[PDB]
């Protein structure tokens, strides 16, 4: 598509990753963060290590990244490298011995009207409090403790999407059976 | 002169990789599917892990990339690197490691007409969840299922591909000759299907995947003689 | 966030920013680099690989007098997150891993203010060399170490130091591994006991080796030997 | 200040041979590369290393090196190798150092102006000036004078004169002459003309107007 | 850094880091090899490799990364990251992993006559063929050869360093004693191919003897 | 392909900055050093400046040390050139060439491709745009189209929308003693077709947005 | 150095590693292939995958990185990077978990003729039938197919540098006896 092309040359004219993507600096970039849990991999209950598969999408309007669709072909969506545009450092501050930040830099969505959504997929090992007093019939509870790393909340600002994480796609554990989740 | 040269630059000197094979956005790209399972590495029931070798046969149809081998000293076929040509990138959904890519990022070949095929190799660690009731004397399920990491199911579509004689291969191909049975385990079925799902007006774009599923039975000699 | 762009803009395309060379007017001056460690979790300490593994956030506090602007000329702007590879950066390694992993894990963004102040805190998984002593096992303490420095740069190049911290107009260095009390998950088996920094000299070492200096925190961690007990001593001495 | 050194213009007749030279001292122990830029035109590499050839370069376009001279030899002289050539070396201690470029000029045959004449619109005079404007088109060579007469009278420090360069396709060359005048003079006088003096004719031809 | 800007734009103005320095066509690159043990990691016998901690020291000569202290601010020396400047490809030959390569690659120290000194960490895990005859009473004899993958004895001829000793280097009172293994023996030995194609290698040898209170006790 | 495409030229008045920048595309951008050449209108070929990715080093002439900055943008293919106290001595076309080399100098140093450029004047001078006047024709016929009083340069003159380049020629730009540019487009037809052919002469000045089209007639 | 920095910054001008080196497109790349067996790492029966340190010798010519060695000082030979060059893709079929390709890319040597040799190092695992029968006197007979994956016959021929693999610098094992090897 040479009107994707085009429009993607043009977009990327003079377009910085390092600045935050919003018209005025004392604006907050608004981040929309949901949790969907595809597998709970492993407890490791000796060292205390959650091990989980997640995707973690991420939701924000790029300012600058916006088009008028009549003037590309009709293009009203493009995929374009995460690599490419400024991004939200999500980083899990409870990470026990695993990636802290995301490392597989999958394509964003981009609409035209800068929306843009990221839904990469990632291996979380989060340190959790093991109680084993109880154990076999133990009850665990674990957390994901997300943010961003380097920007605080006058600058960026990250809300959940849902009031629980999305467990739509959760394969089924062989060891463990999760009766309650929720984010905050 | 190579005239490997010259249809090079004919092709790719105004050629962007990052856009579909489309005339207008709301076409839809096909994508001719093959997976050929060359080993059964192993599955560890401790991790639930189905470790397989296997290559995976990817043909499409690229107009940005057509030529006719008259105009260019007869040559019919051009090996250039993947990273140079738009990819449906292919990705195995339900992998365990992590690791969602192909093993080694082989040349694509370029046929006249615009036909492009890719047959990367791949080590894939994939989820298999253990029915374990009549261990050591069990079989298994174990799921592939493949699906586009970027696009949805109107922007990339799947068929399986055909055979010589026009049969649909709907199944895992194993290389007969080639192939050597796991100590462990026996293949024993290998269907494969494409679903097409949250097609719905609440849920909007329609998204699609490929499921082989490896029908795979244990052979308990180890466990009846030792144990 | 065009005041941003024009402040980048102004401190790398219109000053010529070279990362390569050092935050100094002259060569033979050295960058002072102000360290501290914050324990997020001790992870374990394999006895049998004689390994300890942890996860720390290394803050680094540095001053690079080119990255200077005045904020009203700017929009009021009194930081900057910019990435750690656009700027000069102090390569702190941890010596005594026992892996080849030197370096931090993730290189998070520097955070720059409108006076120079450079501060960087990159979190890290690491794996270092702790000898164990059995001789009071399973009643035994250990005495691990994690040994930070520069094999870029020299004594002479880059002069390590503690940060200091401030309480009622009077400065202080921290010299010991900061935990946090709310958030900081206690290991299973291991209680610390101790846990100083040390800046530490080497008198006989050459200005311009890399031994000559090392920022070092030490962990003295008790075991907790309840399971040994429980499990082990008391069926067996029974 | 290494001070590399070429002849400003080369000329040469079609099908013969052009010999664009760079002087420097110790030259012939130096890489010298060789540009062309075509009028209105970014330059280009045609010559590396004293004597390579970038592709796509034809093989009439060579390159020597040799004691205090290099040279860049053009074979076969077409009609669209009209271009400025310039040498160029790099040393040590004055960094890259190019030439003073040298024109290549083609001498073709000689052929006579095609002479036209313009008096000023209605739409100028509207704006309180007069511009007369007379057109020699396609000659050669160069030389070629034109002189205003106004009432039998030359004009003098109120004309402007302005030369293409030698065409891609015929080498030949064009020249403009304008005089611009206040309304109140133009209206002083009543007949304007321009009289061309070139080789090629056998005398002068006056192109000539009432207002 | 101003003139350590200028004297590192005066260095790098033509210089291709991939080409091997020789003014002259036959000119070999004389590269001094020695070994500083950090720490004996391990002795696996079940798969038969020691892992060492080690940092390398080698020692070459550039000429194009020569200067003149006197126009450059009586700068002597200057520390460059390794990458930017050719190396000679030396790796451990007899590795078990499949690492040919330093830990980290760090930076090299020129001085002004052209000289390039170089120590970069190497986690290291070499081939030991175990002679199992007297375990746990015995002792090992663990080489670490080095030598240049590519270039051959006419291009990179390779020396033992010294400054003449010829051994392993261990600092006294850094060094992570191993809690297993004594050393008895680390000299180090310029090896010469047999009389192109041919290569040098500089062969560390650590005899190292198992200490068996474990087993004295256990077993 | 290899692409090189300049743009930030302008009109600046003296002692006054401007940021120049080359896109780059078609090759690894950080494989060859990059570099700026000048060249004044009517002189010869002058570098200015080059960036190295090997030590990340940067080189000036001596007339524009101290005053230009060469830089390349840290995500993009970009390469700019930032110039303060600009003079009259630094009017020219700024052309953005790549190297063979990805390391600056050495006796194989050239560049082996090459911008179009971009056009910086330093005048104290303001812009205006042009004044078209039709050259009326009174056996082949001439006509043709006056461009006179604007400034800076250039004003880019086509006919009948770009079908007519045979015979076309448009003359350089002469500087009056106004201090104002000027310049004849001009083309020669068969006087037969002056009543039945329409020609006219579109005249497009960038530096202030100007798209004078004119109809020529007798 | 000078004259090596010139050949080879003149060398790779307009080069390109997409299109086979030859002059002609209806020529056939000739690529000797030489396996030299370093060690035998390791025979897991259970797997039936075979670990060798292997050193895989590739000599072939390209027809365009040739030069005169007078006009460059009388260099002869060179050792230049070979990601910078058009390389067979040799895979190991029968690849049982490890890599496919060569990924160490070590130096080629590259004459003025325009003979390169590539000798990369590799750690093959490859998947092999294991008999069990006469355990622990069982023989085995262990292969290493290779091939050029995308390559066919037509366009690259590879043939056997010698009858057999080259053990001159074979480690002896503890474990296993090699009898008798061949390439075919
Ligand atoms: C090995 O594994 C594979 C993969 O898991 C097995 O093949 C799949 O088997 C599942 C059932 O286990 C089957 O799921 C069924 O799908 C059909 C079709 O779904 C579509 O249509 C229904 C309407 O007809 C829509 O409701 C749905 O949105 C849609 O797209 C369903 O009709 C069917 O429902 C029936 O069974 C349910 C219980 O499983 C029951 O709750 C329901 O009321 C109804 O009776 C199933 O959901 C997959 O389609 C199979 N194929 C694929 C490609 O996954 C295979 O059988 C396994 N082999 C062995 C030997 O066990
Ligand atoms: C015969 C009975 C006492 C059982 C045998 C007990 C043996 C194994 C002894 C040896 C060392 C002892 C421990 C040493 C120290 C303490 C003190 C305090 O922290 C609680 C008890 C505790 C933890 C002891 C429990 C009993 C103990 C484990
Ligand atoms: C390719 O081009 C040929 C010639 O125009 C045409 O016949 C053929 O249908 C085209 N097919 C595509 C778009 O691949
Ligand atoms: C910054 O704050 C000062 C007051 O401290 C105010 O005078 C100034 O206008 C502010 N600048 C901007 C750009 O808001």
């Amino acid at each position: 598509s040479e009107h994707e092309t085009r429009l993607v040359a043009k977009l990327f004219k003079d377009y910085s990753s390092v600045v935050r993507p919003v018209e005025d600096h004392r604006q907050v970039v608004e981040v929309t963060v949901g949790l969907q849990l595809i597998q709970l991999i492993n407890v490791d209950e000796v060292n205390q290590i959650v091990t989980t598969n997640v995707r973690l999408k991420q939701q924000w309007v790029d300012y600058n990244l916006k088009w008028n669709p009549d003037d590309y072909g009709g293009v009203k969506k493009i995929h374009i490298p995460s690599e490419k545009i400024w991004r939200p450092d999500l980083v899990l501050y409870n990470n026990a011995d695993g990636d802290f930040a995301i490392v597989k830099f999958t394509k964003v969505l981009l609409q035209y009207t800068g929306h843009i959504t990221w839904t990469p997929p990632a291996i979380f090992k989060s340190y959790c409090e093991i109680i084993v007093t109880h154990f076999p019939f133990d009850e665990q509870n674990c957390s994901m403790k997300l943010g961003t790393w380097t920007y605080d909340g006058s600058v960026v600002a990250i809300n959940p999407e849902s009031d629980q994480p999305d467990l739509s796609n959760f394969m089924e554990s062989g060891e463990w059976v999760i009766k309650e989740s929720r984010g905050w | 002169k190579n005239e490997e040269l010259r249809l090079y630059h004919h092709l790719f000197n105004n050629y962007d990789p990052g856009s579909r094979p489309v005339r207008e956005p709301e076409d839809t790209v096909t994508i001719s599917l093959k997976v050929t399972l060359t080993n059964l590495i192993s599955l560890n029931e401790k991790e639930e892990t189905l470790t397989t070798s296997v290559w995976i046969g990817i043909d499409w149809q690229d107009y940005r990339l057509n030529y006719s081998k008259d105009d260019f000293g007869g040559i019919e076929t051009l090996r250039v690197p993947s990273e140079l040509v738009w990819l449906p990138e292919i990705v195995l959904e339900n992998n365990i490691d992590g690791q969602f890519g192909v093993a080694y990022d082989a040349n694509v070949l370029v046929y006249e007409g615009g036909s492009v095929t890719w047959l990367p190799p791949a080590i894939y660690r994939s989820v298999c969840a253990v029915e374990v009731t009549y261990f050591p004397f069990d079989w298994q399920n174990c799921s592939l299922i493949f699906r586009s990491q970027t696009y949805n199911a109107e922007e990339v579509e799947f068929t399986f591909a055909v055979d010589n004689d026009g049969k649909t291969i709907n199944k895992i191909d194993i290389d007969t000759e080639a192939y050597t049975e796991n100590g462990e385990w026996a293949i024993d079925f290998c269907p494969g299907v494409i679903r097409r799902h949250h097609g719905g007006a609440t849920d909007g774009p329609g998204e699609t995947d490929v499921i082989y599923s490896l029908i795979i039975r244990r052979k308990p000699l180890f466990y009846v003689i030792n144990i | 966030l065009n005041e941003e762009e024009r402040l980048i803009r102004h401190l790398f395309q219109e000053k010529g920013y070279n990362k390569e060379l050092r935050p100094v007017a002259h060569k033979e001056e050295s960058v002072d680099v102000a360290l501290a460690l914050t324990l997020s979790n001790l992870i374990s300490l394999k006895e049998v690989e004689e390994t300890l593994t942890t996860n720390v956030w290394i803050e680094h506090g540095w001053t690079d007098n080119r990255l200077k602007w005045n904020a009203e000329e700017f929009g009021n702007i009194s930081v900057l997150r910019l990435p750690p590879d656009m700027v000069w950066l102090p390569e702190i390694v941890l010596e005594n891993n026992n892996d080849g992993s030197f370096q931090i894990s993730y290189s998070c963004n520097v955070l720059v203010y409108h006076y120079g102040f450079v501060y960087w805190l990159p979190p890290a998984i690491f794996r270092s060399s702790c000898p164990i002593s059995v001789t009071y096992f399973p009643f035994d303490w250990q005495n691990c170490s994690l040994k930070f420095s520069s094999l870029k740069y020299t004594a002479k190049e880059i002069t390590l130091s503690l940060k200091q911290d401030a309480k009622e107009n009077r400065t202080y260095p921290v010299e010991w591994i900061i935990i946090d009390p709310e958030g900081f998950t206690e290991n299973g088996e291991w209680e610390i006991v101790h846990r100083p920094a040390r800046v530490n000299v080497d008198p006989r070492a050459p200005l311009d080796s890399p031994s000559r200096q090392d920022i070092t925190f030490y962990l003295i961690i008790r075991r907790k030997p309840l399971f040994y007990i429980i499990n082990i001593l008391v069926p067996c001495v029974l | 200040s290494y001070e590399l050194t070429q002849p400003p213009s080369v000329s040469v007749a079609p099908g013969q041979t052009a010999r664009i030279t760079c002087g420097g001292n110790n030259i012939g122990s130096k890489s010298v590369h060789w540009y062309q830029q075509k009028p209105g035109q970014a330059p280009v590499l045609v010559v590396y290393d004293n004597s390579d050839r970038p592709s796509g370069i034809p093989e009439r376009l060579s390159g020597s090196n040799s004691g205090n001279t290099a040279t860049l030899t053009i074979s076969g002289v077409e009609a669209g190798d009209e271009a400025d050539y310039y040498c160029q070396v790099w040393d040590s201690n004055s960094d890259v150092v190019f030439g003073g470029g040298t024109k290549l000029t083609v001498l073709r045959t000689v052929a006579a102006p095609s002479v036209f004449i313009f008096p000023p619109s209605d739409e100028q005079l509207k704006s309180g000036t007069a511009s007369v404007v007379c057109l020699l088109n396609n000659f050669y060579p160069r030389e070629a004078k034109v002189q205003w007469k106004v009432d039998n009278a030359l004009q003098s420090g109120n004309s402007q004169e302005s030369v293409t360069e030698q065409d891609s396709k015929d080498s030949t060359y064009s020249l403009s002459s304008t005089l611009t005048l206040s309304k109140a003079d133009y209206e002083k006088h009543k007949v304007y003309a321009c009289e061309v003096t070139h080789q090629g004719l056998s005398s002068p031809v006056t192109k000539s107007f009432n207002r | 850094s101003e003139a350590e800007g200028r004297l590192r734009e005066k260095l790098f103005s033509g210089y291709d880091s991939s080409v091997r320095p020789a003014r002259e066509v036959g000119d070999r690159v004389r590269v001094s090899v020695g070994l500083i043990l950090a720490q004996l990691i391990s002795l696996n016998e079940k798969d038969e490799e020691m892992s060492t901690k080690v940092y390398l020291d080698l020692e070459w000569t550039d000429y194009r990364l020569s200067w003149d202290p006197a126009e450059h601010d009586g700068i002597d020396s200057l520390r460059i990251t390794a990458e930017s400047v050719w190396l000679p490809d030396v790796v451990l030959l007899n590795n078990n992993d499949g690492n040919f390569d330093v830990a980290l690659d760090i930076s090299v120290v020129v001085s002004s006559d052209g000289s390039v000194r170089w120590q970069p960490p190497g986690i290291y895990r070499s081939s030991c063929s175990i002679q199992v005859t007297y375990f746990p009473f015995d002792w090992q004899n663990c080489t670490m050869v080095f030598s240049s993958y590519s270039y051959d004895s006419s291009e990179v001829s390779l020396q033992t360093g010294l400054g003449g000793h010829q051994e392993i280097h261990i600092h006294e009172g850094t060094f992570i004693e191993n809690g297993q293994w004594e050393i008895i023996h680390k000299p180090s030995r310029l090896i010469q191919p047999p009389g192109e194609g041919q290569r040098q290698e500089v062969i560390f040898y650590l005899i190292i003897r198992r200490k068996p209170l474990f087993y004295l006790v256990n077993v | 392909e290899v692409q090189l495409l300049e743009s930030g030229g302008g009109l600046v008045q003296p002692g006054g900055s401007l940021r120049l920048s080359c896109a780059a595309s078609g090759f690894t951008f950080s494989d060859y050093a990059m570099n700026w050449v000048r060249q004044a209108p009517g002189r010869g070929l002058e570098w200015v400046s080059s960036f190295s990715n090997s030590g990340g080093t940067t080189y000036y002439t001596d007339s524009v040390k101290g005053r230009f900055t060469i830089s390349r943008d840290y995500s993009r293919n970009t390469l700019y050139l930032q110039m303060n106290n600009l003079r009259a001595e630094d009017t020219a076309v700024y052309y953005c060439a790549k190297a063979l080399t990805r390391f600056y100098g050495g006796n194989i140093y050239n560049f082996d491709f090459w911008g179009q450029g971009t056009l910086v004047t330093v005048s104290s001078a303001s812009t205006k745009g042009p004044s078209v006047f039709p050259l009326a024709p009174s056996g082949t016929a001439a006509l043709g189209c006056l461009v006179k009083d604007y400034f800076p340069e250039p004003v880019t003159v086509s006919w009948n929308s770009g079908a007519l380049t045979s015979g076309v020629h448009t003359f350089p730009a002469v500087l009056q003693s106004s201090g104002l540019y000027s310049l004849s487009s001009v083309v020669t037809v068969p006087s037969s077709s002056l009543g039945t052919q329409t020609y006219i002469c579109n005249v497009n000045h960038k530096p202030s947005n100007t798209k004078v089209d004119k109809k020529v007639e007798p």
